[PDB]
RNA sequence: GUGAAGAGGGAAACAACCCAGACCGCCAGCUAAGGUCCCAAAGUCAUGGUUAAGUGGGAAACGAUGUGGGAAGGCCCAGACAGCCGAGUCGGCCUGCGCGGAAGAU
RNA sequence: GAUGUCGGCUCAUCACAUCCUGGGGCUGAAGUAGGUCCCAAGGGUAUGGCUGUUCGCCAUUUAAAGUGGUACGCGAGCUGG
RNA sequence: GCUGAAAGCAUCUAAGCACGAAACUUGCCCCGAGAUGAGUUCUCCCUGACCCUUUAAGGGUCCUGAAGGAACGUUGAAGAC
């Protein structure tokens, strides 16, 4: 409603293209590809996009928003992008990375490794911090929090795999 | 004067093909049911049968409403104790499509040798093809 | 993979240098003949068909004599079918032997067990005997109740009772392959086998 | 978790939300305050 | 049974049972269904003619 | 009042509940209680609303931003609510239909 | 004008309000070991001394020695304390 | 748990996407086309004359007797028969 009456600004050097409810955006980051709602129409004005609900369904507006916020997002990363940032507590806990795999040494009795998807890279500027980037938003999130799983912060000294502005809760026994 | 009686040996019997890609289980089989004893014909005899044959194509296809592709359930029991079975429309669309318009059209059809044998006039595939064309159908739209 | 048909000889031991003793079953393995390759196209799925033996010339029936002349092979005491997996060929005419088994380590063997006719269920099911003194009246082997009272009112199906025992289609797994001799025809295995002196046997390599 | 049949918010910071079918209680500040109605 | 076979021919001509008897109710014929059935078996032009009789009454 | 000493139609089956009192025959017609998608006789009838739980087709104290209707209040273009500027937003009351509470022996 | 009633032996079959093994949330959860609630019925689940005992107490084991329905399952299957 | 509005925030859910157990469906072993919905593939055998009648999936005489099967005998690590 308030979030679908906002239009989207199409900066210049990014293609849009529409058929039925298929979406297409391209940029100098890459491209990506949607398929929307039925009760949802989207217009393409001149250089702004608008989005609204279709007669006959009776939940177009909440349907409206969320196609505004899955368009805004996209355009903005086949712009700028995306990045998160891992960090590793511990003794003796180290992070590698070799072409599209990364290498997990977190205490246990035998090693970790993982793949990671079709366009998502990563970095590591030490050895006990992680850097990926890319453009899409849901696909960095769930790779971080894949990332993430192999060891969860404990609440007695905070050891593990955090994020890099997460509070970490500590009790004492 | 006496009230008219159909004869077996001399009743006259059509060949049919129906697509039920989108339509509604239970609303397709009461039509198939009623063509299938004969209802339609003014020489309706409740001890004779008197109805045509029909084939069925893309039953994979057919439609429910609601929650029911996920929530209808299918029970049978095998005899010894403790066999009790069952499965969901889902699961029974995916290992064999065919059954779930057979045991519908079954169900509303008279209890008895004459209800089986009016079972066998029903012809039902999976896919778009069948091997028929010698028997020359007609296209019904239900 | 294909696996091969032989015949039961025996049982011995081998000695080991270090002083093991290991008892062993003999299998003598002739030589195999293809009658029958079977396709998609024509039969819907993939196999083979073998025969093996010799069978004297006035038992054979005509239908018999024209399956093998088709063929071009010299008749056997049977036919058996083995199904093909993905890459294997195989053309009419051609002959395996025993030297299939040079690197295969472990064996499933299917024989047909020995038969025991009528029996009871002390020997059939393992049940318990009841009191032989302290007033027993003719029941020591007897099977005792078979079921409960008017609730259900019915006896289970499945109910174990005494009948026919033996003469069955029987496997046993994973068996070690000893020894592979090729200018004898022999396989040599681990263990004991199903069947009695003289039957017949389908080695197969092992499924799990 | 607390199962029970009256869930209720016991401080400023507790949520009611509807999940599948379900009245849960979730809470940022206290673990305790875990709730589901069943 | 007359009835069953009655509402067999009446949909073939495009009307249902219960028009058709109220049809003919209110134009004033009064053949009962034991002839009603024999004419449609028997003879469809005549069936057809009623069928338009009663459709009129219902115009 | 009915059964006993009473048949026929309905309530799946079901003396005592609902409709109704069988002198005999007919391959005529109208209705009662109860019904009209198929088993199984007759509307896949017409017009305006509610439900998303297969509720309909088993059950309470109590709990909850499910959602339809009605009558009043407080703040707001002299800038309200939420977050970090530009149109609405807060909390009670009366009423319709749904959701949890809900474990058993072939 | 008859449906043989306690306990033992032999042979069982179902529910789930779960005794062991499997998966989880909270802890007044440092680790080892525990408390409480949710999901889960595939398989498994003692031998002796005393007494007619079912129970119960005691001795020594086990991952564990579950609770109930089936004419308080089962005498045209056995016993007869 | 990820992304995300209705509710400019927050929210695992309403639209979309990802994990999760000896329970479920398979994978292992045995029976199985009386599966009357009675299935598929390979091979083998039979190639003469007449009559009548109510004229049809009709009855009869002569010549011919295949592929194979059963019966009998000597029997089995198969068996109540």
């Amino acid at each position: 409603s308030r979030v679908a009456k906002a239009p989207v600004v199409v900066p210049a050097g990014v293609d849009v293209k529409i058929n039925g409810q298929v979406i297409t955006i391209k940029g100098k980051n890459g491209e990506l590809t949607r398929t929307l709602n039925d009760a949802v129409e989207v217009k393409h004005a001149d250089n702004t996009l608008t989005f609204g609900p279709r007669d006959g369904y009776a939940d177009g507006w909440a349907q409206a928003g969320t196609a505004r916020a899955l368009l805004n997002s996209m355009v903005i990363g086949v712009t700028e992008g995306f990045t998160k940032k891992l960090q590793l507590v511990g003794v003796g806990y180290r992070a590698a990375v070799k072409g599209n795999v990364i290498n997990l040494s977190l205490g246990f009795s035998h090693p970790v490794d993982h793949q990671l998807p079709a366009g998502i890279t990563a970095e590591c500027p030490t050895q006990t911090e992680i850097v990926l980037k890319g453009a899409d938003k849901q696909v960095i999130g769930q790779v971080a929090a894949d990332l993430r799983a192999y060891r969860r912060p404990e609440p007695y000294k905070g050891k593990g795999v955090r994020y890099a502005d997460e509070v970490v809760r500590t009790k004492e026994a | 004067m006496k009230t008219f009686t159909a004869k077996p040996e001399t009743v006259k019997r059509d060949w049919y093909v129906v697509d039920a890609t989108g339509k509604t289980l239970g609303r397709l089989a009461t039509e198939l049911a009623r063509r299938l004893r004969g209802k339609h014909k003014a020489e309706y005899t409740p001890h004779v049968d008197t109805g045509d044959y029909i084939i069925v194509l893309n039953a994979d296809k057919v439609a429910v409403t609601g929650n029911k592709r996920t929530d209808k359930v299918y029970y049978h029991h095998t005899g010894h104790i403790g066999g009790i079975k069952q499965a969901t429309f889902e699961e029974m669309i995916a290992r064999r499509p065919e059954r779930v318009i057979e045991i519908a059209v079954k169900g509303m059809l008279p209890k008895g040798p004459l209800g089986r044998a009016m079972f066998r006039k029903l012809k039902v595939y999976a896919g778009n093809e069948h091997n028929h064309a010698a028997q020359q159908p007609q296209v019904l739209d239900i | 993979m294909i696996g091969l048909v032989g015949k039961k000889v025996g049982m011995t031991r081998i000695f080991t240098e270090d002083g093991v003793s290991i008892p062993v079953t003999v299998i003598e393995v002739e030589a195999n003949r293809v009658t029958q390759v079977k396709d998609l196209a024509n039969d819907g799925y993939r196999a083979i068909q073998v025969t093996t033996g010799a069978k004297k010339a006035n038992r054979v029936t005509k239908p018999e004599a024209g399956h093998f002349a088709k063929a071009g092979v010299e008749a056997g005491r049977g036919l058996w079918e083995f199904r093909l997996a993905e890459g294997e060929e195989f053309t009419v005419g051609q002959s395996i032997s025993v030297e299939l088994f040079a690197d295969v380590k472990k064996v499933d063997v299917t024989g047909t067990s020995k038969g025991k006719g009528f029996a009871g269920t002390v020997k059939r099911w393992n049940f318990r005997t009841q009191d032989a003194t302290h007033g027993n009246s003719l029941s020591h082997r007897v099977p005792g109740s078979i079921g409960q009272n008017q609730t259900p009112g019915k006896v289970f199906k499945g109910k174990k009772m005494a009948g026919q025992m033996g003469n069955e289609r029987v496997t046993v797994q994973s068996l070690d392959v000893v020894r592979v001799d090729a200018e004898r025809n022999l396989l040599l295995v681990k263990g004991a086998v199903p069947g009695a002196t003289g039957s017949d046997l389908i080695v197969k390599p092992a499924v799990k | 978790m607390k199962v029970r049949a009256s869930v209720k918010k016991l401080c400023r910071n507790c949520k009611i939300v509807k999940r599948d079918g379900v009245i849960r209680v979730i809470c940022s500040a206290e673990p305790k305050h875990k709730q589901r109605q069943g | 049974l007359w009835i069953a076979r009655i509402n067999a021919a009446a949909r073939q001509n495009g009307i249902s049972y219960s028009k058709f008897i109220n049809g003919l109710k209110k134009a004033s014929v009064e053949i009962d269904r034991k002839i009603l059935a024999d004419i449609a078996v028997f003879d469809k032009v005549a069936f057809t003619a009623l069928v338009e009789k009663a459709k009129a009454a219902l115009a």
